[PDB]
RNA sequence: UGCUC
């Protein structure tokens, strides 16, 4: 009886298997060739065939789905200050307190290359760096870690350490990666939308 | 089997083969082994260039 | 203490419940402080030694004290494949019409063991199918299997109605090519057993080949393989860790292979010991017995390697062993003449 | 259904469109009742190894 | 002299979640001359260790104890007096994180270095004072000696 | 003048399996001349195909024009889409006898000598890794005998060369984390890896797999290009196999028959569920029985036998989890993801 | 169809050890000792001789003789 | 007459249907003390997915029969227990459970883990590569649309389905779908009248 | 034609050498790995097959100081040839008292 | 129709 009922269940799932393969190549069908004709242009605007807008930018924000670190973001800040860290190691320069390290985030932001990129994104990594900065400024709380560089055991200094150097490091990454993870003009993003959709 | 699906949308090509797959970990991933009698039947044009 | 364990781990290989450890070799200069695992070609020959405990007719047992793993399985793979022999390869048939298949035929005459003796010929250079007298044996085959002339009625038996309806091997007559009969007596060129059935026949039904067998090693193909089975195993060594004795003996007794353990009465009890690990085979046996499992210790001899090579016959298996240290040599002359020419 | 091996005692005579036999067809060691009861075990499709 | 540490301690526990791995074990340690405890992945096939033993445990830059901290490339055939004759079990690894300890929400002054040798975890947890010298990203020598 | 020369090394060739999901399901690869007669490829590259070498036939086209030729090679790269449009996530990554290699390789118990740990180095210094040094790692225990660790024979696949610019840096959690270590896991299943050197946890589905993000295999991809990736992915296919070959990894009967123990929990289990459904049988039919929300008194009793059911079946599965020895084949296998689950242990 | 004359595993000539294992079923052995009388140590030549199945005799009674 | 090769597809009579993957030679098959290797080396990783013990069982009794020279029943809802063959396993001196100490016939070390080995019923079936492998060159054409045939007994050639053209659209290579669906399969030049159309 | 000589890169560094061996086997390979794994003066030595379908290895040596990584590969091979010759005549001996005592 | 996947 126990053989009968798995066997049983093993048929079910095998023909519930079989209808699904013809219903989502069917889904799939209609889904490419409703989607077929959407693509991204080069203003940012995607457009159908005949000329009309779909959407003014592509996701709200233009990023690149399959460039998407994150869980629907494009960066990980904490892996990537993380790796930015441990590749840069920089032993001969002083680590950065709460005030520095919001004075030099402040000053290399407001450079040229950071105007272009997105409100959003900057807002997101001023947040970041004020609640790194926090952390720090906690951690030198605790254990009465002084900004001016002259406590006497210096390990304390690793626990949070920060230098301008990786700082830039991690600013200029984030930028390059926040560029390179946009929509590239040209992508017939309808047909992957179908196809991720359909599988 | 009609023109549009069966004619347009896909139609059969040649310069294709169709063969049983097997394992092999000795290649790299962007490498693909293609046996000696197929490679012998499908042609590539070349243009005699300096 | 930590010496004992470096020292077993560095001598001994043991087998556990799940799983065996020490397996790999670590006698190598820089992998222990207290020894010196240099190479000592002195040392090599002192500690190095042979021991044949069986040879007979296509068998042979011996074992090597101080090699290593990797030239024993150096020796025992040149034995599996690079010692070469002689084999059937071209079948030119003539009108064959019995009921087995042309290419099954061949294949089967292909496996079919050749006694002579592969130092005294020289591989065939590519192409040159005629072959020549120097590179090449011939062996016919000629069977016509007809119905007996003088039988009983019923006769209900193939052997008493048909007459030559099982093809064996003995049949094959070796046809010397040129001067092959006066180096080789009469005798000395024929199948090894003899006794091999080819295939069966029926009265109508004729097999009438010819077959050109060259010189060739088990790497290309299996038909060439002289050694039927060629291995090696570490040689066991039991310890007991604490003196077992009662009837607990007897269950020691029954767990290991019946002639290893044996059982004695040196005070009217019953007490075991290892009377000859050689026997033993590891059937781990001893592991479900739980009170039996921490009172003996497993274990295999890193640097005592019992060789067990059975033949097929075509020579004796102690010219086959110097036949493979005699290409492995003759592999590192080839090598060290090419270096050589290199520099 | 697809397995490769003999056929028949005939399968010498029979002459098909398409036929696969086996060069050493082997009996299996642990055979089923119903293997018995069918004869499968004197037209084997299959080798031990 | 490269020694960045060094205090004898004494064992308080082999496993406390169970004989995970055969050749591994994590033992627990105290020290006597301060509150600086020790959790370390040691190698029991090769170096046993039991509950109630004592050893000096050393945590040094290098390796010679002239001060020569040319560590480029370890040659273990080259014989030569180092630091190692004096110790039974030398370790080689690297000082992977240090770490604030989090239980003490004011005033606190305890820290934690996480070594990694090969993959065996040492936390050596203690006062800061007694850390002097590690920093991250910096290979260091353990060396390990039992005492009567 | 055109010549029709045969396919040789370095032609772009596409190749697709002809049920096609997602665009994963054809690539533009390099075709190498081989004397076989079937199509091989990395086996890493069967998750987009779907693949399971079990008769499956596949298509190969060869491109007629230069600029079609191009174009192949550079959207379709191999090395190019090693992530899927739909969430990102890596496809091209381990897979089975490569995820269980690689977790037995990074135990804690693997210590190999000189010889072996040179030998295993040496697997992969094949084809573009021939012209680079091997930077032999330094061993960890020397004093008593020197043994170098599996961790870092691992880690030598990241950084082979000095040379070389990788430089990787993870920290995730594995699959059997305890959640409170914090890198101190009894288990070791916290993975921490800074510049290319594994430095604390195993490797498993989680870290080498397709599953999700925080693969190694996608920090390279992210970090230091394609290239990078696809030459770490190379020779862990190439060391993975030799040492798995060389260590032995095999499993039989005796590694799924029940414990004593074992036998009896699940016999007093199935007792008391057995009592338990009695009851509710006789509350049923003879008197009231609480009818739970939402639902008819026989469902109610369908909702609580189901419950005792699975009870039973988790209970059983725990204790056979509890009781089963380590080194076990279906256990290290479903532990390191690789293949199976404990559901499937417990089942069988 | 007709008995191997090497072993698939090992390569022991077996063809040569077939009539004579019948002759051994024609007496009183059984299985077990009579391959073990062939000298038939390792279990793949017991499994060679034991599984193999005698049908060269039923082609030959088709055949056209 | 044809040998097994690569891509051969073998059964195990249990549904663990299989390709050959490669052919190594039998000195660097592994081997035991007695000196067996293996003809056929499987992945364990097949066994779990699939929960097939009755493979294991069927190995067991297959190797218990074969040292006491007898036929196990596999019999379903019956047949012999494992009880009895780890018996007669024990009896000849092999492991109960099919392990054995086996030696790596590449290295020539032991094996830190022992395998299982034991006779297992193969049975070979007819897909082949030989009939399967197919490769088409320019080759005929149909006559009412001048198209590759569809059959490898037609000479025909693959087909690039609705499929292959939604994934080559989203890799969005327009001139290599140019190329294989208008040059390199129906490819012509008409003339058409620019006043009528 | 059959052992080929590489050196690591186009700086031509005799510290790290790559033989290509032709018509070989893991037998000769872990032999000559063996015999030369106990030379002192070798860093790192490993040999490896390139494919199973063609029939060649690739050994890898470096040495500790200056060595060319050369005479380290014809020490081992001597050494092996000797342990051979050595090996052959104990074995010719042990079977010549063996048939002698037999009989 | 049978199949293969
Ligand atoms: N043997 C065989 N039977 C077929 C084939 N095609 C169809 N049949 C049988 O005929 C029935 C269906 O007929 P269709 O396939 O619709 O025939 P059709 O396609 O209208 O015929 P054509 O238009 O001439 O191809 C099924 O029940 C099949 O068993 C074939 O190619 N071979
Ligand atoms: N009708 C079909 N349409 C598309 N693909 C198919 C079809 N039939 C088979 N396939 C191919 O075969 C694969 C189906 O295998 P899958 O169902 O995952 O394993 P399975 O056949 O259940 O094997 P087990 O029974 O789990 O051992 C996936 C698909 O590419
Ligand atoms: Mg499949
Ligand atoms: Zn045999
Ligand atoms: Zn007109």
């Amino acid at each position: 009886t126990e053989f009968f009922f798995h066997t049983m269940a093993g048929r079910e799932g095998l023909v519930d298997t079989a209808v699904k393969t013809a219903e989502t190549g069917y889904m799939q069908r209609r889904l490419v060739k409703s989607l077929e004709d959407l693509c991204s242009q080069y203003d940012l605007t995607v457009r159908s065939s005949t000329g009309d807008i779909i959407q003014f930018i592509y996701g709200g924000d233009g990023l690149d789905p399959a460039a998407m670190e994150g869980k629907d973001e494009p960066l990980e800040f904490k892996r990537v200050l993380d790796n930015i860290k441990a590749v840069f190691p920089c032993p001969s320069e002083p680590a950065l307190s709460k005030n520095e390290l919001i004075l030099t985030t402040e000053s290399i932001m407001k450079k040229s290359e950071f105007l272009c990129c997105q409100d959003s994104f900057l807002q997101e990594i001023k947040k970041f760096i004020k609640g790194v900065s926090e952390k720090i400024k906690k951690t030198r709380d605790k254990y009465g870690i002084n900004d001016n560089g002259t406590t006497e055991p210096r390990v304390l200094y690793q626990l949070d350490r920060i230098t301008p150097t990786q700082v830039e490091k991690f600013l200029e990454t984030c930028r390059d990666k926040y560029m390179r993870a946009q929509m590239e003009p040209g992508s017939a993003v309808g047909a992957l939308c179908a196809q991720s959709i359909g599988e | 089997q009609g023109r549009f699906r069966g004619n347009l949308s896909g139609k059969r090509v040649d310069f294709s083969g169709r063969t049983v797959i097997s394992p092999d970990p000795n290649l790299r991933i962007d490498e693909v082994a293609v046996p000696v009698h197929v490679a012998k039947i499908l042609t590539f044009p070349e243009k005699v260039n300096k | 203490a930590a010496s004992q364990a470096v020292e077993e781990m560095r001598s001994r290989v043991v087998l556990g419940e799940f799983g065996v450890r020490n397996v790999h070799t670590t006698d190598f200069p820089g992998n222990y402080s207290g020894y010196d695992d240099a190479w000592d070609q002195d040392r090599f020959e002192k500690n190095f030694r042979v021991d044949v405990v069986h040879m007979d007719e296509n068998s042979l047992e011996f074992d090597m004290v101080g090699i290593d793993a990797a030239i024993a399985n150096a020796f025992r793979r040149i034995l599996l494949a690079e010692v070469p022999t002689m084999a059937v390869e071209k079948v030119l048939v003539y009108n064959n019409t019995s009921i087995v298949q042309d290419e099954i035929l061949a294949h089967r005459l292909g496996l079919i063991p050749i006694h002579a003796d592969p130092r005294l010929f020289e591989y065939r250079n590519q192409g040159d199918e005629e072959g020549t007298e120097i590179d090449t044996l011939q062996f016919r085959l000629q069977v016509r299997c007809t119905r007996n002339p003088h039988a009983a009625k019923d006769s209900s038996d193939p052997n008493e109605l048909y007459v030559n309806h099982k093809v064996y091997t003995r049949h094959m007559t070796w046809i010397p090519l040129g001067n092959q009969a006066d180096l080789f007596p009469e005798g000395t060129i024929r199948p090894v057993h003899d006794d091999i059935l080819i295939a069966q026949l029926r009265p109508g039904q004729e097999i009438d080949l010819l077959m050109h067998c060259v010189k060739g090693i088990g790497k290309d193909h299996a038909k060439f393989s002289p050694v039927a089975t060629a291995s090696y195993r570490l040689l066991p060594d039991i310890t007991l860790l604490e003196p077992v004795e009662g009837e607990a003996a007897e269950e020691l007794s029954r767990c290991f292979s019946p002639g290893v353990i044996e059982v004695q009465e040196v005070q009217g009890k019953k007490v075991a010991r290892v009377a000859n690990p050689r026997l033993d085979t590891f059937s781990r046996e001893i592991f479900r017995n739980e009170k039996l499992k921490k009172v003996v210790r497993l274990a295999r001899v890193r640097d005592h390697y019992i060789f067990s090579v059975e033949s097929t016959g075509v020579l004796p298996p102690d010219v086959l062993v110097s036949e493979a240290i005699k290409v492995l040599m003759g592999k590192c002359r080839r090598f060290l003449d090419e270096l050589d020419a290199v520099q | 259904k697809q397995a490769m091996g003999t056929i028949g005692y005939n399968q010498r005579n029979r002459i098909d469109t398409l036929m696969y036999l086996l060069a050493y067809p082997q009996k299996p060691m642990v055979k089923t009742k119903t293997i018995e009861l069918i004869e499968f075990e004197k037209l084997p499709a299959g080798q031990n190894a | 002299a490269g020694i960045l540490f060094e205090d004898i301690f004494d064992v308080k526990d082999i496993d406390p979640e169970g004989k995970k791995f055969d050749r591994v074990s994590r033992l627990h340690c105290e020290s006597e001359s301060f509150k600086m405890d020790l959790i370390l992945d040691v190698n029991i096939q090769i170096y046993p260790v039991d509950l109630g033993d004592k050893f000096r445990l050393v945590i040094a830059s290098t390796l010679y104890e002239d001060g020569t901290l040319d560590d480029g490339e370890y040659n273990p055939t080259d014989d030569r007096p180092s630091r190692a004759d004096q110790f039974e079990y030398v370790m080689y690894g690297k000082v992977y994180r240090i770490e604030g300890d989090e239980t003490s929400t004011e005033a606190a002054t305890r820290l934690s270095a996480y070594v990694s040798y090969g993959g065996l975890l040492m936390r050596l947890q203690g006062d800061a004072n007694n850390l002097h010298g590690f920093e991250v990203d910096s290979r260091v020598y353990l060396l390990m000696k039992k005492l009567a | 003048d055109i010549v029709e020369r045969h396919l040789i090394d370095g032609d772009v060739v596409l190749f697709n399996r002809q049920p096609s999901l997602h665009k994963l399901s054809i690539m533009a690869h390099l075709a190498r001349v081989k004397p076989h007669r079937t199509f091989r490829f990395n086996e890493c590259v069967c998750t987009p195909y779907n693949a399971d070498f079990d008769g499956d036939e596949m298509n190969l086209h060869l491109p007629q024009t230069e600029e079609a030729k191009a174009e192949a090679l550079v959207l379709m790269g191999t090395k190019a889409n090693l992530v899927t449009p739909r969430n990102g996530e890596p496809l091209i990554a381990a897979i089975q006898d490569f995820l269980t290699g690689a977790y037995l390789l990074t135990l804690k118990d693997t210590f190999f000598d000189r010889a072996k740990a040179c030998q295993i180095i040496a697997s992969i210094l094949v084809g573009k890794d021939e012209k680079i040094k091997v930077r032999l790692p330094p061993p960890t225990i020397l004093k008593p005998v020197t043994l170098w660790t599996g961790k870092q024979i691992f880690s030598v696949i990241l950084r082979p060369s000095d040379d070389n610019p990788v430089r990787a840096n993870l920290r995730t959690k594995g699959k059997q984390y305890c959640g409170k270590g914090e890198d101190l896991c009894a288990n070791d299943s916290y993975v921490t890896i800074q510049n290319s050197e594994l430095m604390s946890g195993s490797m498993d589905k989680g870290t080498l797999g397709s599953g999700s993000k925080n693969n190694i295999f996608y920090i390279l991809l992210r970090d230091w290009g394609q290239n990078e990736a696809a030459d770490a992915m190379s020779r862990l296919a190439r060391l993975a196999p030799v040492y798995l070959s060389n260590r032995g990894f095999s499993i039989g009967i005796g590694d799924v028959t029940p414990g004593q123990g074992l036998l009896k929990a699940k016999y007093e289990l199935l007792n008391a569920g057995y009592k338990k459904c009695d009851e509710y049988i006789e509350a049923l039919n003879t008197g009231k029985l609480q009818q739970q929300p939402g639902c008819t008194a026989e469902e109610t009793l369908e909702a609580l036998i189901l419950k005792e059911l699975s009870v039973i079946r988790d209970h059983a599965g725990s204790a056979c989890l509890r009781e089963l020895d380590k080194s076990n084949s279906p256990l290290t296998m479903a532990l390191c993801g690789s293949k199976g689950s404990f559901i499937n242990i417990s089942q069988m | 169809m007709i008995i191997p004359v090497r072993c698939f595993t090992c390569g022991k000539i077996v063809g040569n050890k077939w009539e004579a294992y019948l002759g051994l079923l024609q007496a009183e052995y059984t299985e077990g000792d009579a391959l073990d009388a062939l000298g038939l140590k390792r279990y793949c030549c017991r499994r060679m001789l034991l599984a193999h199945v005698d049908l060269i005799e039923k082609l030959l009674n088709y055949a056209p003789l | 007459t044809r040998r097994p090769e690569i891509g051969d597809k073998f059964s195990s009579r249990h549904g663990q249907k299989g390709v050959c993957g490669l052919i190594v030679p039998q000195e660097d098959m592994p081997f035991c003390d007695s000196g067996i290797c293996p003809d056929i080396i499987m992945n364990p990783h097949g066994f779990p997915s699939r929960m097939t013990v009755g493979k294991l069982i069927e190995l067991l009794a297959g190797k218990a029969g074969v040292l006491d020279g007898r036929f196990h029943y596999g019999t379903a809802f019956g047949g012999s227990k494992v009880k009895d063959v780890c018996e007669d396993l024990v009896r000849h001196g092999y492991n109960y459970l099919g392990k054995d100490y086996v030696t790596s016939g590449i290295t020539g070390e032991p094996l830190e883990a022992y395998i299982y080995f034991g006779p297992v019923y193969y049975q070979k079936l007819k897909h082949m590569v030989l009939d399967k492998m197919h490769a088409r060159a320019r080759g005929p054409r149909a006559v009412l649309t001048r198209q590759p045939t569809e059959g490898r007994s037609r000479d025909g050639g693959l087909r690039l389905g609705e499929m292959e053209r939604d994934c080559l659209i989203g890799y969005g290579a327009s001139m290599l779908l140019l190329e294989r669906l208008m040059i390199s399969s129906d490819a012509f030049e008409v003339d058409v009248c620019g006043q009528c159309g | 034609k059959t052992a080929l000589e590489m050196v690591q890169a186009a700086g031509t560094d005799r510290h790290c050498v790559t033989f290509v061996l032709h018509e070989e086997d893991h037998t000769l390979g872990n032999s000559l790995r063996y015999m030369i794994m106990k030379n002192p003066e070798v860093e790192f030595c490993g040999y490896t097959t390139t494919h199973p379908s063609e029939s060649k290895i690739n050994l890898r040596i470096q040495t500790r100081g200056t060595l060319p990584a050369v005479e380290p590969f014809q020490r081992g091979l001597n050494e092996l040839m000797n342990v051979c010759q050595h090996v052959l005549d104990k074995f010719e001996a042990s079977i010549k008292d063996y048939k002698d005592q037999k009989a």
